């Protein structure tokens, strides 16, 4: 016998999206942090930069 | 003799037997058997499994 579920002529397709990964609940118990300093603000953390233009 | 051979038997041969598809593998759709989740079984929803080649 065949198995059941084969073969699908119509319905060319469509090129996949590009994968936009979620951070993880189940591996991280939180939000992964970056630098780390005191921020006696809103929050800002160890890492600031900045492009001077022209 | 037939119940103590049948309780010998069986705790025997218990220690070998296991269950297939008890659910250990876990997955984003809760656990599942080993059988039908493989290593690109996304753990959790919207995970990014690479295609990452074996160097
Ligand atoms: C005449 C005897 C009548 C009794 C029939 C016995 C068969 C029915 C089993 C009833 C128990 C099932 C519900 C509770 C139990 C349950 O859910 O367990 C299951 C597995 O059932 C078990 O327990 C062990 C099964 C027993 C072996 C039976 C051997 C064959 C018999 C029928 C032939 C001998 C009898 C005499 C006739 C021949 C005479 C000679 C001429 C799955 O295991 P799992 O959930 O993965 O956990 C694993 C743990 O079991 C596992 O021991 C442990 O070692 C782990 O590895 C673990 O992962």
């Amino acid at each position: 016998c065949s198995p059941p579920g084969e073969t699908a002529s119509s319905e060319p397709g469509t090129t996949p999206a590009i994968w936009t990964g979620s951070p993880s609940p189940a591996a991280p118990s939180g939000e992964d942090h970056g630098g780390g300093h005191g921020a006696g603000a809103a929050g800002a953390g160890e890492t600031l930069t900045a492009e001077l233009k022209t | 003799l037939g119940a103590f051979g049948a309780g010998t038997l069986v705790a025997f041969i218990g220690g070998l037997i296991k269950n297939p598809w008890k659910p250990v593998v876990p997955t984003a759709e809760g656990k599942k058997a080993v059988l039908w989740t493989s290593g690109w079984t996304p753990r959790f929803k919207g995970e990014t499994i690479y295609l990452a080649r074996a160097t």
